[PDB]
């Protein structure tokens, strides 16, 4: 109604309440109420894809009870 | 060894050499809330990555001792996982390994292990530290050394078994092909080991290539680019042929020091609670048990009880839970059936008052163990 999960890489994994018209952009502002971590500072995958902050989870075919991976964003020379 | 490592050591800094033609310092300016994208822009723009070899001015917001805070702090950005540059190598180790999807991750992943190279070669030139644990292949990597069946058993023990299995007995009854099952974000492909993999047979007579191949796809064959480009950002101040002298294990206490937990000072600086004092004997037995275990296992235990395989810059006195310092404590829960427990937030053990010290050592392991 429905549940996903945020695996982190330092052995974290979020719970979040999510449903399928949620943007990435308003996930990511769920992760950054739970962890600190502002949404343009945020990249999440799921099965190989980096997601935009503009498509939905269902968009990207994101069932119930699934886990993305988040990682922090580098910045490179701009 | 550490007898050969001074004299070998004293040989390899007097070859070292600060060229003339340099400024006479390196200054930098930095907030330590972003003390990574700025040292990286900073020391990834210079024209001449020689000036890095001057001393160093550094500014937060004793210059020496600036200096080994910043070493100590962008060593924790460097070394931190969130970043997808490395990764834990398994779910039960805290050493880490280049992670292979690092480039999925940031397409600017290069440019960072390159600068990460750098700084490791700068930190090792001005006889400097960085802090934190690589899987021990990673420094035979930066040898030129091939990566082999014993290097996994330090990493992955239970792979390396089943690899010493198959070494040492008929693998027929396992229908192993040259295939791989390799994962990546909670998927599974099959790849092939070498080509058209998956269609040849695991024999005894071909058994050796399998196993050889299977460490190169584990350590090596995913990793490359990124550990070229260390490599790049680490010869740049240090000649490769002159870090040659050194073998792997001594590589990495050029560059990134001990590995060991200084029992010491955990103990002149712990805290107990409900009954346990200094000289209580569960207490006394528990620093004894602490003083003939291992690194890997004093790792291990502050890693169990704290959260963490990182001991504060300034040991314990220092440590830190989730609201703020935070020392050591030990405090009496339980009884002796019962194996310890751990609240990492607060630094904690929950240890019950075990009879003998046999005991408690055996229960003190196993809850180590035990913990993922």
């Amino acid at each position: 109604h429905m549940r996903i999960f945020v695996r982190t890489p330092t052995r974290k994994t979020i719970t979040l309440e999510v449903e399928p018209s949620d943007t990435i952009e308003n996930v990511k502002a769920k992760i950054q109420d739970k962890e600190g971590i502002p949404p343009d500072q945020q990249v999440l995958i799921f099965a190989g894809n980096r997601l935009e902050d503009g498509r939905t989870l269902s968009d990207y075919n994101i069932p119930k009870e699934s886990t993305l991976y988040l990682f922090m964003r580098l910045r490179g020379l701009e | 060894g550490s007898r050969e490592f001074k004299q070998k050591y004293d040989y390899f800094r007097k070859k070292l050499k600060k060229p003339a033609d340099i400024p006479n310092r390196f200054e930098m300016k930095l907030h330590r809330n972003n003390i990574f994208e700025e040292s990286y822009r900073r020391i990834m723009s210079v024209k001449r990555p020689d000036v890095l070899k001057a001393r160093l001015w550094i500014e937060f917001e004793d210059y020496g001792g600036v200096a080994r805070e910043w070493f100590f702090l962008l060593s924790k950005e460097m070394f931190n996982p969130y970043y997808g540059l490395f990764e834990y190598s398994a779910t039960d180790n805290y050493t880490l390994q280049i992670n292979p999807n690092s480039g999925l991750c940031n397409e600017d992943h290069l440019s960072y292990f390159t600068f990460i190279g750098r700084v490791a070669g700068l930190a090792v030139f001005h006889g400097k530290l960085l802090d934190g644990f690589f899987i021990r292949p990673f420094y035979k990597m930066m040898l030129g050394k091939q990566i082999t069946l014993n290097d996994m058993e330090s990493v992955d023990s239970e792979y390396y078994n089943s690899l010493k299995w198959i070494l040492e007995n008929d693998p027929t009854e396992l229908d192993l092909m040259f295939c791989i099952d390799e994962e990546n974000f909670g998927q599974t492909y099959q790849v092939d080991l070498k080509p058209n993999g998956s269609e040849i047979m695991v024999t005894n007579e071909n058994k050796r290539e399998y196993i050889d191949l299977v460490i190169q796809w584990r350590f090596v064959n995913r990793v490359q680019k990124q550990m070229n480009a260390f490599l790049e950002g680490f010869t740049e101040l240090l000649p490769i042929d002159l870090i040659k002298i050194f073998d792997e294990n001594e590589l990495e206490l050029l560059m990134c020091g001990l590995g060991d937990v200084d029992v010491n000072d955990w103990r002149q600086h712990s805290i107990y609670k409900n009954g346990y004092c200094p000289n209580h004997p569960v207490i006394q037995w528990f620093w004894k048990a602490v003083l003939l275990m291992d690194a890997e296992k004093r790792i291990r235990l502050l890693q169990f009880v704290t959260g963490t395989s990182r001991v504060p810059m300034n040991g314990f006195a220092e440590l830190y839970g989730s609201n703020g310092p935070q020392l050591f404590t030990i405090e009496q829960w339980g009884s002796p059936e019962k194996l310890p427990r751990a609240h990492t937030c607060f630094n904690r053990l929950d240890l019950p008052p075990y009879e003998t010290f046999e005991d408690l050592r055996e229960k003190l392991l196993m809850a180590v163990e035990n913990a993922q």
